[PDB]
């Protein structure tokens, strides 16, 4: 594992996807800057180490960051704007392709929260509580969920197409549609009090009901759809709130996740609804983590201290 | 639930397509619809516009090898392909554009009733049948030419008029065999060695088995995918209130300048309906066979271990 | 009489049965499904199955065939480790069915909930009756846990029946108490029996003493006895003798209460296997049974004296039985027939998971090997492949029919080819998806064609560097060479050599995508000219390709282009570059001459090929005779 800095607070961190039938392990990967005067979500190409290819300055901290596709990478930014950047994979130039200012807005200014990637589609939510679902190629978007809860968004998984499940603020999980009528979820399931905030949150690739979550006190609760409305296992990590969580799209097994505190731990259940080896990869001094990427070997990860993580090797 | 198909007249032949959220349909007032399907499940109208002058009675949709294709045969001696457009607006009677027609060939010259598609492996080919008794072989020889459809074989297997049924072998492992059936024969015609000479005119007629035992005209026929099994399974809808399923089992290996004979074996022969059947359809890999006749129940037969034919369910 | 036509769709959406009418006035599209059993679109079920999978396949390995080992020889181990794993397989089989049928329970759902309690208790049967004694046949402790849990999974009775037999009723004298307490002690419930004894019941004189030491026996009763010491079979035995010498003492002294403490006395010794206390004081065949092995004897070598006792019994066992679909199949597995159950468990009463894992687990536990029956291999095969056929949907991933299809044989190519026709599009997820499935076992092959097909679907789309790596991964070379020289024909137009522009670059897939980075070299010095360093970058890639590499028809053009930047009539410089331009010029005319260029500025005035070679030959003459005598 090497780092390397870039002066800029990497809110941010998204391995490009590999072809159809590819060999090799991921070389690119897009970041995103925040918390700062001029936000920009460059896009580095792979001791090792790795140059900066493109570069596009974007209005407000880029919350989430999702790429929809090889050239396609969607933004959530902290004034309610769902930018879809479209990068250019030869001449190397990140330009605005669709953009939907009205997808997040006080009636202010509500920021995004979580943004969903899944083609042909575009879901996010913010801290209004409007769930909306937008397209490639439309101005408008097919489908928006004004929920009237007293909490806020901060993530948002999509288990099976097109039924996607946000987490809130005060711990709960509700599982909402798209093709449904009305404003209210399908399904409720929140943990002891409502003291806990959930930021992250995301599903398996095999198990469409096992899905991981992360609360502001370092528990990483693993939560199923169909077994009642609590979690299932609810085991302790680090100290502080949970930044982002995700698991690795090969092997079910390994999971990584991401902490305010300074550690980023990789468990290794070779279930997670049933002994757990867990390994940090990087040490303390560091400042605290906002996103990490997995695609298989590689892993890409951003800190608040204007560092980029990288290790293109971590089974070997 | 059920819904309505927007039809005046009444419904002939619906086919799907290879994905899971499209269906095509036809009816008698020269209408082609196209139902679509939403995440909750529900079908939804896509587009529908007339493509012939008559009635028609025969439609199926192509593979996802060569687009979004779709072939309809109606009454007034044509056979159009449709293609589908994403630069439409749905129900505008304007997102299939016929690319071809086939209406000046000599073969396909009188009432067609029967009319589907080739599998991908063998290219972009498809087979009609009229009532002229002479099965026309369309075949588009470039790939990025969706109207170069030239005629590929004009082989005769009847000589009166009746009800005609198409059914091509869905095997990627075996030799290019079509089951035809017309009025109380059911012949099945296979490719020889000699393709070359069949493609410039210089082959007759051309059949190597026939399924007997049949008293009365057949109303519809399907060959059931051979997935892992050596054998082949066809089924067939007779109006003699039997539902026959042949077995042939001569697919060896193929030696230079050697010959096959295709061997015929009854299965089994259901009569629970006792009515005259009118739908035959199979399963994706031949593990499941349904019959509807005029009683208003469908009958879904299952092999059991000896390669017999167990009705597992009767849905009314 | 209405011609009804039924579409059954599987194709595509298998979940989305269509059925029309051919009449007037019925234009009505009706979608409907298949069976309640075989369809199973829920999520716990399709994750109970997969765990099943991943149990009896990911977690067997080699414990899955039938590995048979010489007992007289250094490897006898290797048939109890068989049978351990063959047990701890059906044990985590039974499990999951548990937890599925727990799961499913809670979901608003009878005949489900039945189906897979019935399912559950013809497993536990199977085990109790097969992997139970193979092992280790002194497990007596074992096999009496697993029967007692296949009497409470099997039928519910009793449930309700205490608060009726005995609701403040004067008194509890009559032959309903006697028969619910003969019901209690037969199917192992002690504690049940101790606590209806102890609510209502006439304590006399004289059997007091006997009432007492066989309640006291029926609360401390043996449930531990191994066959490595004599110790634990005479304190089995012990407990026995003790019981037989109390009901003695009893039957002969002034106990008058000779018709229900006689009997219950009888029923506790070894008065049952005369069919005289246990099968009088019965409602059915197996608890009856069970009761025999608790009194009697406990061996497996006298179940067929007690699952066939008179002809009122057999009609009576064959009378519960058509109710229920795991009496029959239990007492088929108990009579040494396992293989007819299978036909009872594929119906619509047990779904087709759990019979699946059944077939598997008695193939695997040197049950049923082949023979072979009818369809060429075995049936737990046979299920296996019916299995993964079956399950095919719309809704349904193709990942767990990838995983089931790959521990049979059927179901593979041909469900590959037909996945592979249907799947040429701009959709790259299905396509790594396919990969990462197909390369879980050993079928190299089918990740070749899938790689093949996806590279032929992408290049009639014009897409540079998407289907490069697929071209170049999983396809052997000649696609990838073939497309680095339609990229560097097409790269070889006017001076600035752009044609992979806006947004259409891409390559890396092994040694097999990082050996083409001539044409990157060179599309890096046509875009970034860096002094001399880029001229430099340009004639090492276009010697290294004129070498036999890159082909050999853009080779001409490339040099014909790096031969007029440098001088086109004058002098020029080249360190160590000249030579190799000259060998490569030199070894390019005495071939079969065959060149070709294009045109810009000076080319234009030409007209054959060897031009391009003659200039660069005297720019290289020029710049040997005024820039090589730079002596220090």
């Amino acid at each position: 594992i090497y780092a390397k800095f870039v002066s800029q607070k990497i809110s941010k961190t998204r391995w490009r996807p590999l072809p159809p039938g590819s060999l090799q392990t991921a070389e690119t990967f897009a970041t995103g800057s925040w918390d700062n005067e001029e936000n920009y979500i460059s896009l580095w190409s792979i001791e090792g180490d790795h140059q900066l290819l493109c570069d596009i300055r974007h209005h407000g901290d880029v919350m989430d960051l999702q790429f929809f596709d090889q050239e396609r990478i969607v933004a959530a930014s902290s004034t309610g704007c769902v930018t879809v950047f479209l990068h250019h994979p030869n001449n190397q130039t990140l330009s605005v392709n669709q953009q939907w200012t009205t997808a997040h807005y006080h009636t202010s200014s509500a920021p995004c929260t979580g943004v969903v990637c899944n083609n042909p589609e575009i879901v996010t939510v913010g801290e209004d509580g409007r769930i909306n679902l937008f397209r490639a190629d439309h101005k408008e978007a097919v489908r928006t969920i004004d929920n009237a809860d007293s909490s806020t968004l901060h993530a948002v998984t999509f288990l099976r197409t097109p039924e996607i499940l946000t987490v809130n603020s005060i711990g709960q999980l509700k599982i909402w549609d798209f093709r449904q009528q009305g404003n209210e979820p399908s399904q409720i399931l929140s943990l002891t009090g409502d003291r806990v905030p959930l930021h992250c949150v995301d599903r398996h690739p095999n198990q469409q009901h096992v899905v991981a979550t992360g609360g502001q006190d370092g528990m990483l609760s693993i939560w199923d759809v169909r077994q009642g409305t609590m979690p299932v296992s609810l085991l302790k990590a680090h100290e502080a709130e949970m930044w982002e969580v995700h698991f690795h799209p090969s092997n079910p097994e390994h999971l990584f996740t991401c902490s305010e505190d300074g550690s980023l731990w990789h468990w290794d259940a070779s279930s997670w609804l049933s002994r757990i080896e867990i390994t940090s990869l990087l040490p303390s001094r560091s400042l605290s983590v906002n996103t990490l990427d997995v695609l298989g070997p590689c892993l890409v990860c951003g800190t608040d201290a204007e560092a980029i993580y990288v290790t293109r090797h971590l089974f070997s | 639930r059920s819904i309505a198909a927007d039809h005046k007249d009444l419904i002939h032949d619906v086919s799907f397509d290879f994905h899971g959220r499209r269906m095509a349909t036809c009816s008698s007032d020269q209408s082609v619809k196209v139902w679509d399907k939403s995440e909750s499940g529900d079908w939804h109208c896509t587009a529908s516009w007339k493509t012939h002058s008559g009635s028609v009675w025969r439609v199926t949709w192509a593979h996802p090898e060569f687009g979004q294709v779709l072939a309809s045969c109606s009454f007034d001696r044509t056979a159009a392909v449709w293609e589908e457009i994403v630069g439409e607006s749905n129900d505008k009677l304007r997102g299939q554009s016929h690319w071809v027609k086939r209406t000046t060939l000599v073969d396909s010259r009188t009432s067609v009733t029967d009319v589907k598609f080739a599998p991908k492996h063998m290219g972009l080919m498809l087979a009609t049948c009229s009532a002229d008794g002479i099965v026309r072989i369309y075949e588009a020889p470039d790939v990025m030419n969706l109207s170069q459809w030239s005629l590929q074989h004009e082989i005769s297997c009847k000589l009166s008029c009746s009800c005609i049924s198409w059914n091509p072998s869905s095997s990627r492992a075996h030799s290019p065999m079509i089951a035809v059936g017309s009025d109380d024969s059911s012949p099945n015609a296979m490719a020889k060695v000699q393709i070359f000479e069949y493609n410039e005119n210089t082959r007759k007629y051309a059949k190597a088995e026939t399924l007997m035992t049949v008293t009365d005209p057949v109303h519809d026929i399907a060959f059931a995918p051979n997935l892992g099994r050596s054998f082949h399974i066809l089924a067939i809808a007779t109006k003699d209130v039997r539902i026959f399923t042949l077995k042939p089992v001569r697919k060896e290996l193929t030696s230079s300048g050697g010959p096959t004979k295709f061997e015929i074996h009854i299965v089994a022969q259901f009569d629970n309906h006792n009515s005259q059947v009118w739908r035959v359809s199979w399963n994706i890999t031949g593990t499941v066979l349904a019959s509807s006749g005029d009683d208003g129940c469908v009958r879904l037969w299952k092999a059991n271990y000896m390669d017999n034919w167990k009705c597992t369910g009767i849905l009314k | 009489k209405n011609q009804m036509y039924f579409d059954w769709g599987p194709g595509e959406m298998l979940v989305c049965e269509t059925s029309f009418n051919k009449k007037e006035k019925s234009e009505m599209v009706p979608s409907c499904p298949f069976i309640y059993i075989i369809r199973k679109d829920v999520d716990v079920y399709s994750q109970i199955l997969r765990k099943l999978f991943n149990e009896s396949h990911g977690i067997f390995l080699g414990l899955q065939r039938i590995d048979e080992e010489l007992t007289g020889k250094s490897r006898k181990s290797q048939l109890v480790r068989v049978s351990k794993n063959y047990r701890s397989v059906i044990r985590a089989c039974m499990e999951e069915m548990h937890q599925v049928a727990i799961a499913a329970k809670d979901p608003a759902n009878g005949r489900q909930f039945s189906s897979q309690v019935s399912i559950l208790s013809a497993m536990e049967l199977i085990w109790n009756l097969c992997e139970i004694l193979f092992i280790e046949v002194a497990p007596a402790g074992p096999l009496l846990l697993h029967l007692l849990d296949w009497v409470r999974l099997h039928v519910c009775e009793v449930d309700s029946l205490s608060a009726d037999v005995l609701g403040s009723e004067n008194p509890s004298k009559h032959d309903s108490f006697w028969n619910l307490v003969t019901i209690l002690v037969l199917q192992g419930r002690l504690d049940e029996a101790r606590q209806m004894l102890s609510k209502e019941a006439d304590a006399s004189p004289a059997s007091a003493g006997i009432c007492r030491i066989m309640g006291d026996l029926m609360r401390t009763m043996p449930i531990l006895s191994p066959g490595n010491t004599q110790t634990l079979t005479e304190l089995e035995l012990k407990w026995q003798h003790w019981h037989e010498e109390c009901e003695r003492y009893l039957q002969d002294s002034t106990f008058a209460t000779s018709p229900h403490l006689e009997s219950l006395l009888k029923i506790m010794l070894g008065d049952e296997a005369a069919l005289l206390e246990q099968k009088e004081l019965l409602s059915n065949w197996y608890h009856f049974l069970v009761t025999r092995l608790l009194y009697s004897n406990p061996t497996v070598k006298p179940i067929d004296l007690h699952y066939y006792a008179q002809s009122s019994l057999d009609l009576f066992l064959g009378g519960e039985s058509s109710p229920e679909p795991l009496d029959n199949i239990l007492l088929a597995a108990f009579e040494f027939d396992i293989h007819q159950v299978i036909k009872e468990c594929s119906i619509a009463l047990s779904n087709w998971w759990f019979v699946a894992h059944l077939t598997d687990l008695l193939d695997h536990c040197k049950l049923l090997q082949s023979h072979n029956l009818y369809f060429g291999s075995n049936m737990r095969e046979f299920l296996l492949l019916e299995y993964a056929s079956g399950l095919f949907a719309h809704p349904s991933l193709w990942q767990l029919g990838v995983d089931y299809f790959d521990y049979c044989p059927e179901l593979g190519r041909v469900s590959l080819e037909l996945h592979i026709e249907r799947i040429p599009l701009n959709t790259e997820q299905k396509a790594l998806k396919v990969l990462r499935i197909c390369e879980q076992r050993q079928m190299t092959e089918q990740v070749r064609s899938i790689c093949k097909i996806l590279a032929m679907k992408a290049v009639r789309n014009n897409r540079l560097g998407s289907a490069l790596s697929w071209s170049i991964r999983a396809k052997d070379a000649a696609f990838a060479t073939l497309v680095s020289d339609r990229f560097l024909r097409d790269y070889c137009e006017r001076g600035c050599f752009s044609d992979l522009d806006l947004i259409d670059n891409l390559g890396p897939a092994m040694m097999l995508s990082d050996r083409l980075t001539f044409l990157g070299k060179y599309r890096e010095f046509h875009r970034m000219y860096g002094e001399k360093r880029f001229a430099d970058a340009a004639s090492l890639l276009l010697s290294l390709m004129t070498s036999r590499i890159a082909p050999r028809s853009f080779w001409m053009t490339l040099l014909t282009d790096a031969l007029p930047l440098l001088e086109q009539k004058q002098v020029i410089f080249s360190a160590e570059q000249t030579y190799e331009l000259m060998r490569c010029l030199e070894d390019l005319t005495s071939r079969r001459p065959v060149h070709g260029e294009s045109d810009t500025e000076q080319l234009q005035d030409d007209d054959i090929e060897t031009t391009k070679v003659e200039m660069l030959r005297l720019s290289l003459a020029r710049n040997l005779a005024r820039a090589i005598i730079r002596e220090g």
